[PDB]
């Protein structure tokens, strides 16, 4: 790979400074490279990891939908033949977002996962698993669609395993998981019910256990507590 | 959209 | 070239829905396969061409005006010593610049200004010929540091003579370019008093012209005199 | 920084 001759340390640095020039491909470059020195990743890393890699995928995610959005209007009755081009785009941006999703999963495969052995670590990167199968589901349309709702499911389903034994209801790691899989349970498996009884069980948890932490805990805490409230006002 | 981390 | 295979009109329509996904790279990529065809561009096509590389190369110096600032720092008394990686990234997003620039440049010369005969073609990408030169001056330091900002300054002076003789004084390509000339004497070649004066003559030239207009040109001069007193009031 | 179009 292209960061091979970069020390590790050189890397992170990198990858924090494109953090502040707001140049997320090269964040997520940099922190590949990182983590293909084969060390595991401290907390702050996986963190950088993460960011890098949310903000690459995030702005694919909003092109593909203004493509498919102008797919599917080429498609109703009444809209003139305009030929090839619109699929043809709206098929590049969706394999270049692809790309992006199994480099991810390549690194949490080969070996980030196998190596985590604390909640934090493990339960931080199958949620990242669940999150990039997730992506991939929204563009799946083929004989696989099936498999990789699946494959996001059994991620998320051992986070969140090891999320409930390991870690207190406050844990914004724990929390950021909840309101991830609820969305997958809403948008991807059609399961509205058990994404709205998600977000409800895991807010009203947070809340009663809030007490136990100190002002910046409770602040990271709320914060996340309330994406899931905004979930459920959306979705009630 | 709704939010997700 | 990568888009030698595609159909002229296909490259033009899949620029536009790249501007729609605010996939800007894509969108420059698409414009300089629409032009590497050989074909003059019609105005529409122009506008095209100039927001693609606008926004890449915008993009690209708001970082590297981030990490200069940074790399700035670095160089003050007290500053602790971190290495070569705030420079060698400030160099690797520098370089990038020179070559989209220069990727511009090129395409200005091989062959769209010594084809361009009418005033708003020839006008137009003289100023490109101005901005891109301009946006190499900003990083440059070395040898050549004058000769870059002479060429911005030629152009922008051969596009000045030709707007002045060819075009009314609220021509939106007339103002434009006088408005990025004006930042040009500002901000590259140290006269602040020839910016003023050029920004002052050229709204007061156009203020005495609107009167000519329709209401949609009266709208379109109008905004960008509004730019020209923007940055009068910043500069006086 | 100025305007530029
Ligand atoms: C070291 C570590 O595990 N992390 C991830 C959690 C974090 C610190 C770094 C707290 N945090 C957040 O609260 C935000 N992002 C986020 C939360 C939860 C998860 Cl699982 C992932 C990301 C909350 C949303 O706004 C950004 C910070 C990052
Ligand atoms: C066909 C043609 O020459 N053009 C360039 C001028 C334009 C229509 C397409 C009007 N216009 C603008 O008013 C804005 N951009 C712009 C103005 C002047 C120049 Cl020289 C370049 C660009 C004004 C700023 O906001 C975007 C439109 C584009
Ligand atoms: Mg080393
Ligand atoms: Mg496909
Ligand atoms: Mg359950
Ligand atoms: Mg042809
Ligand atoms: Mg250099
Ligand atoms: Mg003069």
């Amino acid at each position: 790979g292209a960061m091979g001759s970069m020390e590790r340390a050189s890397l992170i640095q990198k990858a924090k400074l494109a953090e502040q020039a707001e140049r997320y491909e090269d964040m997520a470059a940099f922190m590949k490279g990182a983590v293909e020195k084969g060390e595991e990743l401290s907390c702050e890393e996986r963190n950088l990891l993460s960011v890098a890699y949310k903000n690459v995928v995030g702005g694919q995610r909003a092109a593909w939908r203004v493509l498919s959005s102008i797919e599917q209007k080429s498609n109703e009755e009444g809209s003139e033949e305009k030929g090839p081009e619109v699929r043809e785009y709206r098929e590049k941006v969706e394999t270049e977002l692809q790309g992006v999703c199994d480099t991810v999963l390549g690194l949490l495969d080969s070996h980030l996962i196998k190596e985590a052995g604390d909640a934090e670590s493990r339960v931080f990167y199958l949620k990242m698993k669940g999150d990039y199968y997730r992506y991939l589901a929204e563009v799946a349309t083929g004989d696989d669609k099936k498999r990789i709702i699946d494959s996001a499911r059994s991620a998320y389903q051992e986070a969140m395993d090891i999320s409930k034994k390991e870690m207190p209801p406050t844990n914004p790691i724990r929390l950021g998981l909840a309101l991830n899989f609820s969305v997958f349970h809403y948008e991807i498996a059609n399961s509205p019910e058990e994404a709205i009884s998600l977000a409800k069980t895991t807010f009203d948890e947070a809340m009663a256990d809030l007490h136990t932490l100190s002002e910046d805990s409770y602040k990271d805490s709320t914060l996340i507590m309330q994406l899931l409230r905004d979930n459920l006002t959306l979705w009630t | 959209f709704p939010a997700t981390v």
